[PDB]
């Protein structure tokens, strides 16, 4: 295997750039890493909570909710699941 | 398992543990 | 709610009827079939001649 | 505080004062318990009682 | 009438459907044609005939 | 590293190697993942061992095992058992050692 | 139980001492139990098959029996006017 | 999988409270009460009036039908009479209180028996 | 080959936690034990068609007398009869197949060989517990297995619930030891003896067989006692399998179809409500291991009710705890394969579909689940049935209600096993982690206790099965029609919207949280009165300052 | 390791998961794989479990049909009693 | 009602908190997760009934009767993945910290190693 | 779960339909009846 418990960052960047793109309004063009939710997306608070939850499903993963209000970007995402331990 | 199977051989040697905590000095008997 | 895949009758309303139907029988024969089952038991020698032919 | 980001923080903190319990609710309470884990005594009290009523029952009705 | 707003998840969830993750019904009960083959062949050896 | 180090034994091939437990501390029962080098002699000795402790137990069991009642068949404890009594069936009859009816009544 | 008495008992105290029969079986159908008990406890697995006669026969027996018990009853509920004739 | 991370339950840093000993910190977080559910939130957020009120109702709903057939029915609704035995045989099986030959109505003493089946406590003397 | 059943599980336990299972390894240790198993079920085959089939005990006075002051005699000896070799095959049949998979399943363990030796252990005592003749062998057999139970509940020590629930193991049964020691200072001062043979009991002073009954419900988990045995899962699931099949919630009917000195209506109420609530507890659960255990807390009930109507009914209570250890193990084995084969999970609403599993976990889960709903013709349909028309029989009119609350029971069992074949296999997944386990050791374990189960029904129990009690088609196919009921139910998996029953029936009518509060939190405020009001008040003298 | 393989991103499909031995479906590959042991010893048992149950319900079959009253009423008015 | 936690959170991330314990609640009440996703497709309907409105009292109304509800159908047994808090697998076989060793203890100044007085 | 109207109609029918056949069970002839009447059918075969 590779790394200290943790997960590479380009397999991440790659699993949430494919969780991301599962939305009507999404231009999948404009899926990039350090892309921002709201500004650079149009995804609402609800479609933020809902992608958190759909990487809580995809990296097997229970988010502390102060933690899930963070994530606002899809590098803060990247950033977020680099840092777990846990993060399969 | 060690070998690729059930029945090879084992894999440590020397002590499992000191005993009272008692470590030999020189090889010396206690 | 769908029914899954590989089983699509389990969601028919005629299946969920029948498990109804199946199951409410099943419970109220739960409380009849005692006193019934006693009146057969009765009724199985009050009415042979060979042991009361009064009752015929 | 290296694993607070993956399993929670200790900033939500336990709400309970330590506090004994109310003055009643203690007496009646443990006054339950004395009836239900000491039932022999309870029991073997009213066979005592029944019994010498009965030979209450015997003395005033055979001297008369 | 809209229902698709909000992370689709049955695109995303879509794979729970592969045929090799499905109940199979060809293994579902092992061995019972074998067992009833074998008690047919009792009851002709041994019920009916004699 | 202590001096004391390289008398110890190593993690063993079971133990995963990212897993740390203290190799100083002596357990009674062998500790984390051990795995000896002659095990499998050790392991036909002990079993020898225990076919001894086997023979001392079967040996005493024979000696020390009481019946008030005769058994009403064959029984297995007759082969390696002397103190167990002849057979007497449930109609009450006397059998044989070998659990078979005597003769005047048999075939 | 004087209108329906109980029929001889056909085993004796010895012989269900010696089939070890179990108190509370040494009834009215004893000797059957000693015959089925006797039968399945040495025929091993396939003991359906081959003690099929003496199983039929006890439970024919403890039928007579319960039949029996059927008659008692119906009797002392006539006699108490529970039941009326 | 042994060596599974697990996050540390941090020490005390300010006045204890005077009966601490409520609390068990074994180490790891998070700690727990000394008996569950002795404090803090019950799972789905019920409460002891909650249980209480249900039970007020629910225990009576159990324990009213043993009552009326303990009360109100008694061995003659059976069809048929109990096991009959020789006399012999008869005479020790009903000496046991547990029996349930004691329920032959058919006996001459009947009533005996039942009143020598009745459950005492204290041997008297 | 008598000794060989009781001691030699005890020297397998002995060798795996010596230091000579420092010479051994896990790789030993496993071959140790699993021999040590084989030998002692050799032993109780023999002695089980010894005693059973050709009907001749054997008693073995094995290390003298124990202690002896006054007329109080405990004495180390054994007494082999028709109870004690049935308990022996089963507990040493069942612990063989445990032991076979606990070898696979604990390998990546640390400490694989200290589990494995307190498996043996606890075998071990369960054999010493039915082999003794007298009650004083019997209460080293009982706080052996229990001492062996705390042991392996919690045995992830590092994990504080696991700890939590031992200690509640532990306590719930300390209280119903305390009342089985009174009853049996009762039993010796008014019979003289100790012996079982010699104690034949027909009429005492009913804090007998109350007591020794309050003792018995709290081994056999019954009501107000019940509240450890579903906490009882933090342990690894071979301790599981092994708690709920052969070892321990046994323990108390066979102490009490052994005595046969209870009094009837406590019995026949306790059983029959702990069938039922045992049988709504487990159609609200959602954890895999928690609904089984809950089956198991109703069958107990089950036999409990029967050992109430008689002595015939003491036969067939023993005969239901004969079959229901194979079925319950393999229950347990299977889901053990289950919850492997799904990364761990316990929560049946993320199981699915047929690749987590293999082919013969499935099928082990099938015929034990249809053995425990009555299934007919197969092992728990002859044991089940044969109390059922017993219960439906008896002249006692308490008994009514008991037959009613045991029929709704059967069908609230085959709704939830239903369920849990349902959620497990045959909807669409809802998981994510397939690693199927198809290792040798743990599907041989399977099909031993399945092979077991044929055995059942080739080969009765004792010599109910088969004898006829005369009750109408109506009273005697109902409940194959509540077993129909309740698969219908369950494959239709329709519910109600009464929510508020739903989560009191889910939140398990709140014993332990009012147990939290009605002896729990008083006895821990009378302990700070006495300290600080009494020590350190009251009773307290000061110093003369000067 | 786990028994399906994910692609996302809409990438190709690894070259070694592809043939006749595999399937994908929406993105995830599965191996068809047959096991012997399992098989074999899943079909032997349940045979046996099969005929266990089937040969006691035919040697049972009358009196289930019929109870036990009916059964042996007929076996008493039909052959005789003692 | 919400806990003290949540009334002290700011009014969208309050919103967002709620959407989310009701999404895992829906989960916790659900038999399967087929049968969640319909129940959250309904869920997110129902939120977007109310995001186009101006009145902070009309507002707070809605918020603290959902903050009700999900008090009220909070799950007795929530569903937790195994390694984490609550789970089944947490906290179980976890690795040693680093213990101190001392060598040789009883043979560093013998006859003198009890208690004073 | 599923909430099933279907479902919900079923269980009432089906208390229905078995209060007849207890009905019906009530005012049945007795099994001595039925066996000799069915022995008589059985003998003109
Ligand atoms: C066990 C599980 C525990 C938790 C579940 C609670 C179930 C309780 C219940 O009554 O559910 C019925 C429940 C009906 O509730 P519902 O569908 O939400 O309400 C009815 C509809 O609104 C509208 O339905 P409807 O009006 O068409 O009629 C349906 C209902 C009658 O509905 C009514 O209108 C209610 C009026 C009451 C008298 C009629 O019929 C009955 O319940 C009659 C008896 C059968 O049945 C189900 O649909 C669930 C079936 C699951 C198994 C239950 C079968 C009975 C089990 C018997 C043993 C009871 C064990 C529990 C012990 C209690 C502690
Ligand atoms: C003449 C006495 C000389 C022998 C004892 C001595 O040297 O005491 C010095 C020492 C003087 O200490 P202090 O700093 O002046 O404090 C006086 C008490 O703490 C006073 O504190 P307090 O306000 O709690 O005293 C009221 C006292 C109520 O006082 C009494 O009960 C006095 C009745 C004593 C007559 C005997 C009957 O109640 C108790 O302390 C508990 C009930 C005593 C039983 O007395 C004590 O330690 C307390 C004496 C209490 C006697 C009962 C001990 C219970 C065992
Ligand atoms: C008299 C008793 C004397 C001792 C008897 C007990 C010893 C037999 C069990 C040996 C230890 C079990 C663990 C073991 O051998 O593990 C292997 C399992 O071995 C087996 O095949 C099963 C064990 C033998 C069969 C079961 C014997 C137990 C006795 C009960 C039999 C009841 C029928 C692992 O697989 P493998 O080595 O076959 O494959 C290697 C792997 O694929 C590559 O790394
Ligand atoms: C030989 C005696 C047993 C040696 C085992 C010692 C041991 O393992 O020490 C433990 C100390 O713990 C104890 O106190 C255990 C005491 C064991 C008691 C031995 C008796 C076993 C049988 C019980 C019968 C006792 C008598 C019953 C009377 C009715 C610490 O465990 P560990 O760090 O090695 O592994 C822990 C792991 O997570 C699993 O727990
Ligand atoms: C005068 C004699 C009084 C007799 C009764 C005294 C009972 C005292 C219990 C003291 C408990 C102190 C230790 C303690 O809290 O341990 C808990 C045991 O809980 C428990 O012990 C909870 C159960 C208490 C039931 C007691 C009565 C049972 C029989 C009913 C009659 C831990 O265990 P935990 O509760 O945290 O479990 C968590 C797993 N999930
Ligand atoms: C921390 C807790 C650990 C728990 C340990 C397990 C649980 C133990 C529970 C019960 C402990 C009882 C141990 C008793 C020890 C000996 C007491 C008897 C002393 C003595 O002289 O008796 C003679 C010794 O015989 C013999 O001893 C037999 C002779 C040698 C042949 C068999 C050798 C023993 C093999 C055992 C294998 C492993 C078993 C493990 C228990 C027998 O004669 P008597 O004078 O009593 O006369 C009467 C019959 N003749
Ligand atoms: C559709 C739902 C109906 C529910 C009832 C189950 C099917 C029974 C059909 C029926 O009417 O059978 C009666 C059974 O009633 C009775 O006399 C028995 C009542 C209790 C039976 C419950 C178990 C049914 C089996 C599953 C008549 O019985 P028959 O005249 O056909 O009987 C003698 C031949 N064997
Ligand atoms: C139903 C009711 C039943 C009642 C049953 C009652 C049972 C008795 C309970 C108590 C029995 C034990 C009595 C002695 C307890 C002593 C407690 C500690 C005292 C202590 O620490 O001693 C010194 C202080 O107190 C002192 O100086 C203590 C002096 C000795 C105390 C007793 C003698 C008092 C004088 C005798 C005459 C009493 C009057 C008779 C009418 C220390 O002092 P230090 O050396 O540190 O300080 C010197 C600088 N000055
Ligand atoms: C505070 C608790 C401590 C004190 C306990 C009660 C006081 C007992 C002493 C006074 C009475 C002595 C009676 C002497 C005698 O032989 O007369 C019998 C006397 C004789 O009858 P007679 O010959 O017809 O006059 O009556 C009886 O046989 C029945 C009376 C029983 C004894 C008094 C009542 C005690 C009830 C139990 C204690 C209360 C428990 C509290 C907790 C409840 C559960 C939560
Ligand atoms: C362990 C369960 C005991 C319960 C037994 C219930 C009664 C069993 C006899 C009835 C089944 C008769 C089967 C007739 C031929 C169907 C095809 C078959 O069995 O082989 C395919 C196959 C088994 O083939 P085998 O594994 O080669 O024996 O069966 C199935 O997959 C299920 C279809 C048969 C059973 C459902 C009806
Ligand atoms: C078991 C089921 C329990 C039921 C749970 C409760 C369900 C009730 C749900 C209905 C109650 C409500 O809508 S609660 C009231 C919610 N509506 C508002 O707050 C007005 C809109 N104001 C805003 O600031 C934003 O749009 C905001 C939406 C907050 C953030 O979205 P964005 O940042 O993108 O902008």
């Amino acid at each position: 295997g590779f790394g200290g418990g943790f997960l590479d960052k380009d397999s991440v960047t790659e699993r949430v750039l494919h969780v991301t793109k599962h939305f009507e309004k999404i231009d999948a063009s404009k899926v990039s890493p350090a892309a921002s939710f709201e500004k650079d997306l149009g995804l609402d608070s609800l479609d933020v909570v809902e992608l958190v939850m759909a990487l809580e499903e995809e990296f097997g993963l229970e988010i502390p909710d102060a933690e899930a209000d963070k994530i606002a970007s899809v590098g803060d995402a990247i950033n977020y699941i680099c840092s777990n331990p846990m993060a399969k | 398992y060690p070998g690729g199977s059930f029945w090879s051989e084992g894999t440590q040697t020397g002590k499992n543990g000191f005993l009272f905590g008692e470590v030999p000095i020189n090889g010396q008997p206690r | 709610v769908k029914p899954p895949r590989v089983f699509p009758i389990l969601g028919s309303p005629g299946y969920q009827f029948f498990a109804g139907l199946w199951t409410g029988a099943m419970l109220t024969f739960i409380f009849t079939s005692k006193p019934l089952g006693r009146k057969e038991v009765e009724d199985l020698v009050k009415y042979d001649p060979a042991y009361f032919p009064e009752y015929a | 505080t290296s694993l607070d980001h993956v399993f929670g923080d200790n900033s939500n903190k336990l709400n309970y004062n330590f506090e004994p319990m109310g003055m009643g609710s203690l007496f009646i309470r443990t006054m339950v318990m004395v009836g239900v884990f000491f039932f022999p005594v309870f029991i073997m009290i009213n066979d005592d009682y029944k019994y010498t009523s009965f030979l209450d029952k015997v003395a005033a009705a055979k001297a008369a | 009438m809209p229902k698709v707003v909000g992370f689709q998840w049955e695109r995303y969830e879509a794979w729970r459907h592969h045929p090799l993750l499905q109940f199979n019904k060809r293994n579902a009960f092992p061995g019972v044609g074998i067992g009833f083959a074998a008690f047919l062949a009792y009851v002709a050896y041994d019920k009916s005939q004699p | 590293e202590p001096s004391w180090a390289k008398q110890l034994a190593p993690k063993s091939g079971l133990c995963p190697p990212e897993f740390h437990y203290n190799r100083e501390i002596w357990y009674p029962h062998g500790g984390f993942y051990c795995d000896p080098k002659g095990w499998r002699k050790n392991t036909l000795l002990t079993l020898g061992g225990i076919g001894v402790l086997l023979y001392m137990t079967f040996s005493y069991s024979t000696a020390n095992e009481v019946r008030h009642m005769p058994p009403k068949g064959w029984i297995p404890s007759i082969m390696w058992n002397s103190n167990v009594p002849d057979p007497v069936d449930f109609r009450g009859r006397k059998l044989n050692r070998d659990g078979t009816l005597p003769e005047g009544e048999s075939s | 139980a004087d209108r329906f008495p109980p029929p001889p008992m056909k085993a004796t105290q010895e012989q269900m001492d010696a089939a070890d029969v179990p108190y509370h079986y040494r009834d009215y159908c004893a000797h059957m139990y000693i015959d089925y008990k006797e039968c399945r406890l040495t025929s091993g697995f396939s003991w359906r098959t081959k003690c099929a006669h003496e199983l039929h026969a006890y439970n024919k027996c403890e039928y007579k029996e319960f039949k029996r018990r059927v008659a008692i009853a119906i009797e002392e509920k006539r006699r108490r006017g529970l039941i009326a004739a | 999988g042994a060596g599974a991370p697990v996050k540390l339950a941090p020490r005390p840093d300010k006045p204890l409270p005077t009966w601490y000993e409520l609390w068990w910190d074994n180490g790891y977080y998070p700690g727990q009460p000394a008996a569950d559910f002795m404090f803090g939130a019950w799972p789905g957020n019920m409460t002891e009036t909650y249980y209480l009120r249900f039970w007020s109702v629910f225990g009576l709903a159990l324990a009213a039908p043993f009552y009326y057939v303990a009360n109100f029915t008694d061995e003659t609704r059976m069809p048929m009479v109990p096991q009959q035995y020789p006399a012999e045989v008869r005479d020790v099986l009903v000496q046991r209180r547990n029996s349930m030959l004691k329920h032959d109505f058919s006996a001459p003493d009947f009533k005996e028996v039942k009143d020598r089946a009745k459950i005492y406590w204290t041997p008297m003397y | 080959m008598f000794l060989l059943s009781v001691f030699f599980p005890l020297l397998g336990g002995l060798v795996n936690t010596s230091p000579i299972a420092r010479f051994l390894g896990h790789r030993g240790s496993s071959i140790i034990a699993i021999g040590c198993m084989v030998v002692a079920f050799i032993s109780s085959v023999v002695i089980y068609y010894e005693v059973v089939f050709m009907g001749c005990a054997v008693s073995v006075d094995v290390f003298g007398t124990w202690f002896s002051v006054g007329t109080f005699h405990a004495g180390w000896t054994f007494n082999f009869d028709l109870l004690t070799a049935n308990m022996l095959f089963t507990v040493t049949g069942v612990s063989m197949a445990v032991h076979m998979y606990a070898c696979d399943y604990m390998r990546q363990d640390p400490h694989l060989n200290l589990f494995l030796g307190y498996l043996s252990y606890f075998t071990g005592f369960m054999c010493v517990l039915v082999a003794a003749d007298n009650l004083l062998v019997m209460l080293v057999g009982w706080e052996g297995i229990g001492v062996c139970s705390y042991l392996l509940i919690g045995y992830w020590s590092h994990r504080l619930s696991a700890v939590k629930s031992a200690q509640k193991a532990i306590l719930v049964n300390r209280v119903s030891d305390g009342l089985l020691m009174w009853g049996v200072l009762w039993v010796w001062y008014h019979l003289g003896s100790l012996e079982y043979d010699l104690l034949n009991v027909y009429s005492a002073s009913g804090f007998v067989g109350l007591s020794i009954l309050i003792g018995a419900m709290g081994k056999s988990a019954q009501i107000l006692f019940h509240v450890w045995l579903a906490d009882a899962m933090e342990g690894p699931t071979p301790v599981s399998a092994l708690i709920h099949a052969a070892t321990l919630v046994t323990a108390g009917v066979y102490l009490l179809v052994r005595l046969h000195i209870h009094d009837e209506m406590f019995v026949i109420i306790v059983g029959s409500l702990t069938a039922f609530m045992a049988g709504v507890f487990g159609a609200t659960q959602s954890d895999l291991k928690r609904v089984i255990a809950y089956s198991t807390c109703s069958q107990l009930g089950y036999m409990m009710v029967s050992l109430g109507l008689g002595e015939t009914g003491g036969e067939a209570s023993m005969g239901h705890l004969m079959t229901h250890a194979s079925f319950k193990a393999a229950l347990f084995l299977a889901a053990g394969m289950v919850i492997s084969g799904n990364g761990g999970n316990q929560h049946i609403a993320r199981y699915g579909g047929s690749a987590h599993s293999a082919m013969f976990t499935m099928l082990t889960l099938m015929v034990a689940s249809l053995s425990l709903i009555g299934w007919p013709e197969l092992s728990g349909f002859y044991s089940k049935e044969t109390i059922l028309n017993l219960a439906a029989i008896c002249a006692d009119p308490i008994a009514d209600v008991a037959h009613t609350l045991l029929l709704l029971t059967a069908m609230l069992t085959s709704a939830y096993t239903t369920k849990l074949f349902y959620q497990c296999f045959m909807v669409d997944f809802s998981g994510s982690s397939v690693t199927p386990v198809r290792n040798v050791l743990p599907i041989l374990a399977m099909a031993i206790l399945l092979l077991d189960i044929m055995l059942k029904v080739w080969v009765g129990t004792n010599l109910l099965s088969g004898m006829l009690f005369f009750l109408p088609w109506g009273v005697k196919t109902l409940p194959f029609g509540l077993m129909v009921a309740g698969i219908l139910t369950a494959t239709a998996a329709v519910g109600s919207e009464r929510f508020t029953l739903i989560r009191f029936c889910g939140s398990r009518w709140g014993f332990d949280q009012l147990f939290a509060r009605s002896p729990v939190n008083p006895i821990f405020d009378l302990g700070r009165i006495t300290w600080a009001i009494g020590d350190r008040g009251l009773l307290s003298v000061g110093n003369l300052r000067a | 390791a786990n028994a399906y393989h994910r692609t996302y991103n809409g990438k190709p499909v690894p070259p070694e998961l592809q043939g006749a031995d595999y399937i994908t479906y929406a993105g995830v590959t599965m191996k068809k794989e047959f096991h012997l042991f399992d098989t074999v010893l899943s079909k032997l048992i349940g045979a046996g479990a099969t005929f266990t149950c089937l040969y006691h319900f035919y040697l049972n079959a009358e009196e289930h049909w019929h109870g036990d009253i009916y059964f042996f009423e007929k076996d008493v008015q039909q052959n005789g009693w003692d | 009602m919400a806990s003290e936690v949540v009334l002290a959170l700011p009014h969208k991330l309050r919103v967002m908190r709620m959407y989310r314990t009701g999404l895992k609640e829906l989960i916790n009440w659900s038999a399967n997760r087929h049968e969640w996703y319909p129940r959250a497709y309904a869920l997110r309907q129902e939120f977007e009934d109310s995001k186009a409105l101006t009145d902070r009292e009309e507002i707070r109304k809605k918020l603290e009767h959902g903050e009700e509800l999900l008090a009220r159908f909070r799950h007795w047994e929530p569903l937790i993945k195994p390694e984490f808090v609550g789970g089944t697998a947490y906290s179980i076989n976890p690795a040693q910290p680093k213990l101190k060793f001392i060598p040789n203890y009883d043979a560093m100044d013998e006859y003198k190693k009890g208690d004073h007085l | 779960g599923v909430f099933s109207r279907y479902y919900n109609t079923g269980l009432l029918c089906g208390v229905a339909v078995a209060s007849g056949i207890s009905i019906w069970w009530y005012n049945r002839e007795s099994i001595y009846v039925r066996v000799k009447s069915d022995l008589e059918k059985e003998g003109k075969t």
